[PDB]
C-alpha cells in the first residue's frame, strides 16, 4: 500500500463503511463526493 | 492527531437502550447530524436555505417520533420483555421526569422550527405544517402525557 | 387556573446526617443460613470401582438400583476406547465459551450425529444436564406469553418456567379433561389480542412418578386451539420407542408435530451435558439468544467423543431395549402383593414407583420414614434405591415414595432380590 | 404576526 | 473510569447511526414483499435487529472451529459461504495460528507427564462419569478426596463442587437469599449472578463499579429507607464483588469493601473465577496477594474452567454453611454428579500447583505467567496502545471504540498467524468495543515478541494507537 491507498482504508473504517456492501458504499460515496464539490465551487467565489 | 480526553464514568441505569445517552459526545453528534443533513439536500437538488431547513424538520420528525414515541420494547432479550408497555422516551433515566438529557430533547424541535420559520417568511404552505410537526412533538414530550394513550390507539 | 389545582402538603424536613447514623445501627440482620440440626446431616455412601448393576461400598458386593443408566453402558469396552483416544489427543478441559474458540470440531460431528438419529435437521449442545431447561424454555417465552404447564414437572423446568416472565397456568397431572378445559378457559380470557404466544410444557416420563405422557390427546388438542408443544425426553431417548427414538415412536406420530425436543445425555447414554432439537429456525435462533450457551463454556471434547460412539452401539444393537422391557416386567410380577406400598408408576417406563399408602402423617414425618426404609435397604442385605429428596425451593406436591432405576443389564437374580427384601422391609415397618 | 410568536417562544424556554 | 479521545467519540456515533439509518431502510422492504400454519412467529419483527443488521455483517468474526487441543499453537479450519454468506461451512484446509484467545493461564490444557497419565488410570476404573446425582450414587471416592483438596488450597473449612461453572450461580443465590432480602451488586458481573438474583426474590441496587465511596452511600440510603414501598426492615443485604473484573482487568479493592461491610454488618460475596490460579506468589487468588484475612468474607465461589483445565465449580465457607447446602441446594440434589476423570484432573493440577508432585514445576508455572504479562503489558503500553487492567493480571483489553475496527483488527491478524478475540455493542455498552488478549505460561518469549510486531503492524493501518508512543 502507499500514502493514498492507507489513508483511504483508514477513512473506511472510522465511519463504518468496512462493513457495508458495495452497493451501501457506492450510494454514500457519491453522495459525499457531490457535497464536497457543491461546498468548493459555491463557497470559493460566492463570497 | 488525537486530543481532549474526557475520562467518563459510567452511570449504573442498568439498560443497555437507554445508557448510551449519557456518554459524553451525545450532544454534538446530534446537532452535527442535523447541520450534515442540512447541506447534502441543497447539494442534491440546488434549492432555497428556507426550503432546505424545511425538509430537514420534516424528516426530523418522522424519524424522531416513530423512534422515541411509537415503537415500544427493547431490541435485547436479555431483559425477558421486561419493557414492553413502555416507549423510548418513557424508559429514559428510568422514569425520572425533567432531567438535564429531557430537556435537552424537549428544546431542540423547538430551536429547529424556529429557524425553519424565520428563515421562510412564515407564509401559510409550510406555516401551517412545521407547525403542526412541533406542536405533535412538544405535546407528546409533556410531563403529564406518562404512560397515557389517545383513545387506546398503540396503547396495549 | 387556580380553581382546578390538587391539595397537597408541604414537602417534608429531609433526615440528618447525624439521625442517619442512629437508625444504621439499630438496624440489625437475620442469620445467613438457619441453624442445623442432627436429622439434616446424614452422610451417602462412598463406592468404588463403578456405578453400573454390580457397585462397590466398604469392601461388600451391593447391587445398584439409583444409577439411571438404563441401557448398561456404564463400562463398555467400546466407549472406553473412544474416550481414551479422544482424551491425548484433546485434553480433558475446554478452554473457553463456543462463541470464542470453544468449538472443536467433535461438537459439530456429534450435533450432526444426533439429528442424523432422530431425522431432524439441526442440532444444539449444551455444557450441563440440568442446565438445558433454564435457558430453552427463557429464550422462547418472553413476559407476554401464556405457558401451560403440567404441575407435575420437576425442578429444571420450573425454574425455567419462572426465569421466563409469563404467565404459567397448570393443569392437573396427566389429565387430558383438565387440559382440554385449561386450553378453552384460555383461549376467551385473551380474545382480542393475537400476536400473543401460547406454548405446552410436558414431559416424556416424569421424574416423580413415573407416568408417560399421553403424546395424542395432546398433539390433536394443540392443532385445534394454535399452541407450541416443548417436550423434555430425558427418560425416553433410548429406551422407549421399538427403535430408540423415543415417545413419538412409541405413540407413532410424526416428530415434525413437536416442536422442540429436548434431553439430557446424562441418563441412557453414560456421558454428561444435553441436547435441543427442531427445525433449522428455531435452532439457529437460540444459538446467540441464549443464555447458557454463550456464557458458558463448552462441553470437554472427551465427553462429546463418547456420546458419538453410545449413538453408533445403540442403532447397530436394538435387542438391549427388548432386553429392558423383559426386566421391568419380571419386576412388576415380584412387586404387586406388597403390603403398605403401591405401584403408581406406568407399566412401561423403567421408573418403578412405590407410593406410601395410608400417609403416617406429615409430609415433614414421612420424608425420615422413608429415609430409615432406605437406609436399612443397604446397610443389612446390600442394596442402594433412591427414595424422595424434595427441596424447599421446589413446589411439586405430588406424593413422596421410592423408586428404582431398572436397568438392561440387571441378572435375574439380583431382579427378584430387591423384591423379596422391599416386600419383608416394608411389611414389618408399615403396618 | 412574526414577533409575538419569536418572543413567547422564549418566554415559554425560560 | 476510561479516557475516551473526544474526536474519536464522535465518529463512534455516527458510524452507529449509519448502521442503524440502513438497517431500517433494508427492512422497510422486506416487510412489504413478504405478501409471497397459523401459529404466532418463533420470533416477533423487531427483537433481533442488531442479530441479523449488525452481527451478520461480521459473523465470520466468531464462532471459528478448531481441531487441536487449546494449546499455543492450534489448528484453525477455514470455513466458505458457497450461498452468497448466509450459512458458513467448514473445508479440509486448515492454518497453524498462535492462541491468544483461549484461557489456560498456566498451561494445564494439554499433554503434560503427570496428569493424564493419572485420568487416563482413572477412566479405565470408572467409566466416564455416574449416572446418578451425588446423594443417591454419584459420590466415589474420588468425589471425597477431591473435595479434601479445594479445603486445602482455598483455605476455608468446607466445599461444595459442582458440574457447572454457570448453575453455581444461579442455584445458591435463591437458597441463602429471598423475598425481603437485598443485592448490592456490582455494575460489571457475570450474567450468571444477575441470573441467580431473579431466580429469587430478592431485590438488586447496583453500585459504582470498583469504587468504596459509592458504596457507602448506597448502603446507607439503603439502610435509611427500609423495603421500597411498606418501609419494614431490610431482612438481609449482601454485597457482590468480583476478584479480577474481566473485560476490564481491574483486581478488586477489597480491603476497602471488607472494612465498610463490617460496619454496617452486611455479608459479602467474593466471585474468585479469573483469580484463583492466576494471581498471588502460590496461587491461591486476591486474599492472598491483597492480603486480607480469609475469614472476612463469607462465601468463595470459584471456578476450575480456566486455570485448571477442567469443569467444575465449587463453594467455600463455614462448616454449617456446606451442611446447609448439601441439604438444600437444587444443583447438589438434582443434578448429576461431576464425572471423574473431569475430577482427578483437578486433585492432580492442584498437587502440581502445591508442589506435592516431587518436581518443581509447579512454581516456574507460577512466575512464568507474570513474567510475560509483566512484559507483554509493558510493551503494549510504550506503543501507544491503550491497554486496562494493572500489572497483575493474566487479561488486558485493548480499546478499539468503533464497530467497524472489530472485523478490521480481527480479519488482518488472522491472516497474519495470530488469533485474538472481539467483543461488539449488543454485548457491551455501545461505545466501548475492545479486543480481549490472554496471556499464558505456555508461551514462549519468541512468541511474544513475534505476535507483538504482528499487533503493531495492524494497529498502525486500524490507527487505534491513540496514545502518543516515545
Ligand atoms: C447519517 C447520520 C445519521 C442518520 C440517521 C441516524 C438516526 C438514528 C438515531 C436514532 C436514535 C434511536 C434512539 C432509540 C431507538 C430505539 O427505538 C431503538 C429500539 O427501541 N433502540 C435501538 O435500536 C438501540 C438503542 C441505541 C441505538 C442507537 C444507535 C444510534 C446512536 C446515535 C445516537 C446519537 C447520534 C444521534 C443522536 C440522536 C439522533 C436524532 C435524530 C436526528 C434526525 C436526523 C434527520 C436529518
Amino acid at each position: 500500500m502507499n500514502w493514498v491507498q492507507r489513508k483511504i482504508y483508514l477513512y473506511n473504517v472510522t465511519f463504518g463503511l468496512y462493513m457495508l456492501d458495495w452497493w451501501e458504499r457506492y450510494l454514500f460515496n457519491s453522495l459525499v463526493v457531490v457535497l464536497m464539490w457543491f461546498v468548493l465551487y459555491n463557497g470559493t467565489r460566492y463570497f | 492527531m488525537a486530543n481532549l480526553y474526557v475520562k467518563a464514568v459510567p452511570p449504573p441505569d442498568m439498560n443497555r437502550n437507554t445508557e448510551w445517552f449519557m456518554y459524553p459526545g451525545v450532544w454534538t453528534t446530534y446537532m452535527l447530524i442535523l447541520f450534515f443533513g442540512w447541506l447534502v439536500v441543497l447539494s442534491v437538488s440546488g434549492c432555497s436555505p428556507g426550503m432546505a431547513w424545511t425538509v430537514v424538520n420534516l424528516a426530523h420528525f418522522v424519524v424522531t417520533y416513530h423512534s422515541f414515541h411509537w415503537m415500544k420494547g427493547t431490541p435485547f432479550a436479555d431483559d425477558q420483555g421486561i419493557y414492553n408497555g413502555l416507549t423510548w422516551w418513557e424508559q429514559m433515566d428510568n422514569g425520572q421526569q425533567l432531567t438535564r438529557n429531557r430537556k435537552f430533547l424537549t428544546l431542540v424541535p423547538v430551536v429547529l422550527y424556529l429557524i425553519a420559520s424565520h428563515t421562510t417568511d412564515y407564509r401559510h404552505p409550510w406555516l401551517f405544517l412545521n407547525t403542526l410537526a412541533v406542536m405533535v412533538l412538544v405535546v407528546a414530550k409533556f410531563p403529564n402525557m406518562h404512560k397515557v394513550r389517545i383513545f387506546g390507539i398503540n396503547g396495549d | 387556573i387556580l380553581l382546578t389545582r390538587k391539595s397537597y402538603k408541604p414537602p417534608k424536613r429531609p433526615l440528618t446526617e447525624q439521625e442517619i447514623d442512629e437508625l444504621c445501627d439499630e438496624w440489625v440482620p437475620e442469620p445467613l443460613i438457619p441453624p442445623i440440626t442432627e436429622d439434616m446431616k446424614h452422610e451417602p455412601p462412598v463406592l468404588e470401582s463403578a456405578a453400573g448393576p454390580h457397585t462397590t461400598v466398604n469392601g461388600k458386593d451391593v447391587v445398584n438400583f439409583a444409577s439411571a443408566n438404563y441401557l448398561g453402558l456404564i463400562g463398555h469396552e467400546k466407549l472406553l476406547e473412544s474416550c481414551t483416544s479422544a482424551l491425548e489427543k484433546y485434553g480433558v478441559g475446554s478452554c473457553g465459551p463456543r462463541g470464542f474458540y470453544g468449538t472443536i470440531d467433535v461438537h459439530l460431528d456429534c450435533e450432526t450425529r444426533i439429528s442424523k438419529f432422530l431425522g431432524t435437521p439441526d442440532s444444539i449442545l449444551y455444557s450441563y444436564g440440568l442446565s438445558t431447561m433454564f435457558s430453552t424454555i427463557p429464550c422462547f417465552c418472553k413476559k407476554g406469553d401464556v405457558i401451560v404447564a403440567d404441575e407435575g414437572v420437576h425442578w429444571g423446568i420450573q425454574n425455567g418456567l419462572q426465569l421466563s416472565r409469563s404467565t404459567i397456568v397448570y393443569f392437573k397431572h396427566n389429565d387430558m379433561e383438565s387440559l382440554r378445559i385449561t386450553l378453552e378457559k384460555i383461549m376467551t380470557k385473551y380474545k382480542r389480542s393475537k400476536n400473543l404466544r401460547r406454548y405446552i410444557v410436558a414431559e416424556a416420563v416424569y421424574q416423580n412418578s413415573g407416568q408417560i405422557a399421553p403424546l395424542d390427546e395432546i398433539v390433536k388438542l394443540k392443532e385445534k386451539y394454535r399452541f407450541r408443544v416443548i417436550l423434555d425426553e430425558s427418560n425416553s431417548f433410548g429406551v422407549l420407542g421399538r427403535s430408540g427414538r423415543g415417545l413419538a415412536e412409541h405413540h407413532s406420530v410424526p416428530i415434525e408435530k413437536i416442536d422442540v425436543v429436548t434431553a439430557a445425555m446424562g441418563h441412557a447414554l453414560a456421558t454428561e451435558g444435553g441436547f435441543c432439537t427442531g427445525n433449522a429456525r428455531i435452532i439457529d435462533y437460540q444459538r446467540l439468544s441464549s443464555s447458557g450457551y454463550v456464557f458458558s463454556a463448552s462441553l470437554p471434547p472427551y465427553l462429546a467423543s463418547a456420546a458419538i460412539t453410545a449413538i453408533d452401539v445403540i442403532d447397530q444393537n436394538p435387542d438391549m431395549l427388548v432386553k429392558l422391557k423383559q426386566n421391568v416386567a419380571l419386576l412388576w410380577k415380584g412387586l404387586s402383593d406388597i403390603k403398605g406400598m403401591s405401584l403408581t408408576s406406568n407399566r412401561e417406563s423403567p421408573i418403578v414407583f412405590l407410593k406410601l399408602e395410608k400417609s403416617s402423617g406429615s409430609a415433614k414425618d414421612d420424608l425420615l420414614l422413608l429415609e430409615k426404609m432406605a437406609d436399612r435397604a443397604l446397610k443389612e442385605d446390600s442394596l442402594l434405591v433412591v427414595s424422595s429428596k424434595r427441596s424447599f425451593l421446589d413446589k411439586c406436591r405430588l406424593p413422596v415414595g421410592i423408586k428404582l432405576y431398572v436397568s438392561a443389564g440387571h441378572s435375574e437374580s439380583d431382579l427378584l432380590k430387591a423384591s423379596e427384601s422391599l416386600k419383608r422391609l416394608a411389611s414389618e415397618l408399615l403396618l | 404576526g412574526h414577533f409575538f410568536v419569536e418572543g413567547l417562544l422564549g418566554v415559554v424556554i425560560i | 473510569m476510561i479516557t475516551i479521545p473526544y474526536l474519536t467519540a464522535v465518529s463512534t456515533y455516527f458510524s452507529y447511526g449509519l448502521l442503524f439509518a440502513f438497517g431500517q431502510l433494508r427492512d422497510f422492504f422486506r416487510r412489504f414483499i413478504d405478501w409471497w400454519q397459523g401459529y404466532a412467529p418463533i420470533c416477533l419483527g423487531h427483537e433481533d435487529f442488531y442479530i441479523r443488521r449488525l452481527y451478520h455483517r461480521i459473523q465470520d468474526c466468531f464462532e471459528r472451529p478448531i481441531s487441536s487441543a487449546p494449546d499455543a499453537w492450534f489448528d484453525v479450519v477455514e470455513r466458505y459461504s458457497n450461498d452468497n454468506n448466509k450459512t458458513l461451512k467448514r473445508t479440509t484446509k486448515t492454518s497453524r495460528c498462535l492462541n491468544l484467545g483461549s484461557y489456560n493461564y498456566l498451561g494445564f490444557g494439554s499433554f503434560d507427564e503427570y496428569c493424564t497419565p493419572r485420568v487416563i488410570e482413572s477412566l479405565k476404573k470408572f467409566s466416564a462419569s455416574t449416572c446418578s446425582s451425588r446423594v443417591d450414587a454419584g459420590t466415589t471416592s474420588v468425589h471425597a478426596e477431591l473435595e479434601e483438596c479445594v479445603t486445602r488450597f482455598v483455605g476455608k473449612p468446607a466445599a461444595v463442587v459442582f458440574g457447572m461453572g454457570y448453575a453455581t450461580n444461579s442455584a445458591i443465590i435463591p437458597v441463602l437469599i429471598g423475598k425481603g432480602g437485598l443485592i448490592i451488586s456490582d455494575s460489571l458481573n457475570h450474567s450468571s449472578i444477575v441470573n441467580g438474583a431473579r431466580g429469587s426474590g430478592a431485590t438488586i441496587r447496583v453500585f459504582q463499579h470498583n469504587t468504596p465511596s459509592h458504596l457507602e452511600r448506597v448502603l446507607r440510603e439503603q439502610i435509611a429507607e427500609g423495603q421500597p414501598r411498606t418501609h419494614r426492615p431490610w431482612k438481609k443485604i449482601i454485597v457482590v464483588v468480583e476478584g479480577i473484573y474481566s473485560m476490564e482487568g481491574e483486581i478488586c479493592h477489597l480491603p476497602e469493601v471488607v472494612a465498610i461491610c463490617k460496619k454496617y454488618k452486611a455479608y459479602v460475596y467474593l466471585d474468585e473465577a479469573h483469580s484463583i490460579g492466576a494471581i498471588g506468589k502460590t496461587g491461591k487468588g486476591i486474599c492472598e496477594l491483597l492480603g486480607v484475612d480469609t475469614a472476612d468474607v463469607d462465601v468463595m465461589m470459584g471456578t476450575f474452567t480456566k486455570s485448571f483445565g477442567s469443569c467444575g465449580g465449587y463453594i467455600a465457607g463455614s462448616k454449617e454453611l456446606i451442611q446447609y447446602l448439601k441439604h438444600q441446594c437444587p444443583a447438589h440434589l438434582y443434578a448429576t454428579s461431576i464425572p471423574t476423570p473431569s475430577a482427578q484432573q483437578i486433585i492432580s493440577a492442584i498437587k502440581v500447583i502445591l508442589g506435592e508432585d516431587g518436581s518443581n514445576r509447579g512454581a516456574q508455572k507460577l512466575a512464568r505467567i507474570r513474567e510475560n504479562s509483566n512484559f507483554f503489558r509493558a510493551e503494549l503500553q510504550k506503543m501507544g496502545f491503550e491497554v486496562l487492567g494493572d500489572n497483575d493480571s493474566p487479561v488486558m483489553p485493548i480499546m478499539l471504540y468503533n464497530p467497524a475496527k472489530i472485523p478490521a483488527f480481527s480479519r488482518e491478524c488472522l491472516r497474519q498467524k495470530v488469533a485474538v478475540v472481539v467483543v461488539g455493542f449488543p454485548a457491551t455498552p455501545l461505545l466501548l468495543a475492545r479486543a480481549r488478549i490472554c496471556i499464558s505460561a505456555s508461551h514462549s518469549r519468541e512468541d511474544l515478541i513475534r505476535a507483538l510486531k504482528v499487533i503493531s503492524k495492524v494497529g498502525d493501518l486500524s490507527g487505534i494507537k491513540y496514545f502518543p508512543a516515545e
